[PDB]
RNA sequence: GCCGGCUAAGAUCAAGUGUAGUAUCUGUUCUUAUCAGUUUAAUAUCUGAUUCCUCGAGGA
């Protein structure tokens, strides 16, 4: 029914060495992205493209009909480290929060394992409130220094009032930005 | 006859002698001011773990129940214990208890006694007000001028005993000694005070306990100072296997032949399994289409004859038929071992039945597959199969 | 938007997701009421006070 307005795009003539990172570059020439599902589509091979190399056609696909055309109307014959290629449209194919009063170093002393515990436990504190790029903490300080560097500012402020005046251990922790 | 729905409505009862469950309140047993108090808060139906615990209470036997936060357990406790009490009057003795309630903390038993007062209002039972880390002398006097019944910290109980302020006599003091949050009061912080408090008590008087979570320790712990107790909780009774994995889709009435079609040809759903139908006539067109579809089915049902059905239940139980439709009255009693797959194509209207097709694959201790087809019709059917999900861990 | 109205015209509470920042989504309530003070361009908001009828129950 549909006859013009086509988002397919058919590249012809790609050397076998090529590999999915570069026909990326190249689409992103003229378009953003297709990755609906996880990614876009690539050129198809004699067994799924994990035997062969590449049965001379790829394919590609753009947000819009109007990247599409330019790309066919400049993009054709495009040369590659391999060799020229055509492109058709159908072609019959196809942010440290510090944590204090949270542990003491009095009871590392008689547990070796309650500091892991400890750590293990605020690694799974700091992780629902964002994605933790480094946490430390320190068993040699009086007041229980503890350090969550996060990639982002927004969650060690949420992580930091979520933290303030709760109950860790039975003491009171508090929770300051850095 | 629908005795049998209250109890599959999922609330796990454990116990000999056990009295059925009210509906309402207003066929409960109760007094007036316990009904005038149940219509002045809002109530119109009442909580499937109170609908277990006020007859347990008014019978008179010891009753522990588990139930989920926010459920009405202070109000479960209160209203039959409050509608025994009206009933069965006795003379408010000096410095005795009619009742006993046990409170972990001292806000819990503020919100004891204020739920225990509203229960009891416009009324002059007034029951207790006492409370921990406060004037022991205003509790006296509070005490002093009578007390129905006693809710408060154990520790200021045991102060109470230890000054003659509060104690239960031998012959007739209390008859019902409540417990609330009994997970924390059978832990090892509040062992020695609840044994003293449990000790000093009268022979002939009720335990109830009530709590979120029990643990198998706190429990046995507990069922030590109750004399024959009947357990409440959810699921049990009535309740789906949890060895057989159960399976809820979304699907049209159309698109469920689409979907156990897919499931036969794709999945290895076709050979050994048990398809439940809504009737007889279905039950064979589906059967017909499973045998025009080139894969061996058989049929079991009532319009066919009982000859006929013996040879299909051979032929299944044998191997010779791969698949075996059958309707809702082989779904419960049949034990056969190689009905390892059970899709249910067309809900029931019962959740029992849906419970007997599920439990009929994968007994004895063995692993099994239910594969149900959840359509728009049953909806009054979705919070019966959410609720048996819920209690059997799927 | 449709032929004055059908409560998609506003404010506000709890939770989730996410950014450098703005934000996005789900579930409420909305005083149906009066007076005094604060305040607002004006609202708003906040701060306080305020027996009868019917068939054991409901409403005012």
């Amino acid at each position: 029914v549909e006859e013009d307005r086509n988002t397919n795009v058919y590249v012809s003539g790609l050397p076998p060495d090529i590999t999915v990172d570069e026909f990326i570059q190249l689409m992103s020439k003229f378009g953003i992205i297709m990755r609906d599902p996880q990614t876009e589509e690539f050129k198809v091979k004699l067994y799924k493209d994990n035997q062969g190399n590449l049965k001379g056609d790829g394919l590609c696909c753009y947000l819009k009909r109007e990247s599409v055309e330019l790309a066919l109307k400049l993009l054709d014959e495009d040369e590659i480290r391999g060799y020229k290629l055509h492109v058709e449209v159908a072609k019959f194919q196809l942010r440290v929060v510090i944590i204090k009063n949270m542990f003491h170093p009095m009871d590392f002393e008689d547990d070796p394992l309650v500091l892991n515990e400890i750590r293990e436990d605020l690694r799974v504190e700091c992780s629902k409130f964002g994605q933790i790029r480094k946490l430390l903490l320190f068993d040699r300080h009086p007041d229980g220094v503890a350090s969550v560097s996060f990639r982002d500012p927004e969650e060690a402020d949420y992580c930091i009032q979520t933290l303030d005046g709760r109950w860790f251990g039975g003491r009171q922790i508090t929770a300051q930005a850095w | 006859v629908n005795v049998f729905r209250l109890e599959m409505e999922g609330i796990t009862v454990k116990g000999k002698g056990c009295p059925k469950p009210i509906k309402s309140w207003v066929q409960c047993g109760i007094s007036m001011k316990i009904l005038n108090s149940l219509k002045k808060h809002g109530y119109e139906k009442p909580t499937p773990i109170q609908t277990q615990a006020i007859p347990a209470i008014m019978s008179g036997r010891d009753l522990i129940g588990i139930a989920k936060t926010g459920s009405g357990k202070t109000i479960a406790f209160l209203l039959p214990m409050f509608r025994h009490i009206m009933d069965q009057r006795s003379l408010e003795e000096g410095e005795g208890p009619i009742a006993v309630i046990m409170t972990p903390t001292r806000e819990l038993a503020l919100q004891i006694t204020k739920e225990c007062k509203k229960f009891s209002k416009t009324l002059g039972l007034r029951v207790v007000c006492v409370y921990g880390g406060t004037g022991i002398s205003e509790q006296i006097a509070e005490l002093k001028r009578g007390a129905e019944i006693i809710v408060c910290t154990p520790g200021r109980m045991i102060d109470m005993l230890a000054a003659n302020s509060g104690r239960v006599t031998n012959l007739r003091r209390v008859t019902y000694v409540v417990l609330d949050e009994a997970d924390r009061m059978f832990d090892m912080g509040f062992e020695p005070q609840v044994m003293r408090i449990v000790d000093n008590v009268r022979p002939d008087r009720q335990t109830v306990m009530f709590s979120a979570t029990f643990p198998r320790a706190m429990e046995a712990l507990a069922r030590r100072i109750l004399s024959k107790p009947i357990e409440v909780q959810v699921g049990g009774r009535s309740v789906v296997c949890s060895d057989v994995e159960q399976q809820v889709i979304v699907i049209e009435e159309e698109k469920k032949f689409l979907k156990l079609l897919e499931l036969l040809g794709h999945y290895q759903e076709s050979g050994s399994v048990i398809i439940f139908v809504d009737k007889q006539e279905h039950a064979d067109g589906l059967l017909k289409d499973l045998m025009r579809a080139s894969y061996p089915c058989m049929s079991l049902h009532g319009g066919i004859d009982q000859y006929d059905r013996d040879s299909i239940i051979n032929d299944f139980k044998n191997g010779t038929c791969k698949l075996l439709v059958a309707t809702s009255v082989a779904a419960r009693g049949l034990d056969v071992k190689h009905l390892i797959l059970v899709v249910n194509y067309s809900c029931p209207n019962h959740y029992e039945d849906y419970v007997h097709r599920a439990g009929r694959t994968g007994r004895a201790g063995n692993k099994g597959y239910a594969y149900t087809f959840i359509t728009e019709d049953q909806a009054r059917y979705a919070g019966d199969i959410i609720k048996a999900l819920e209690l059997s861990g799927t």
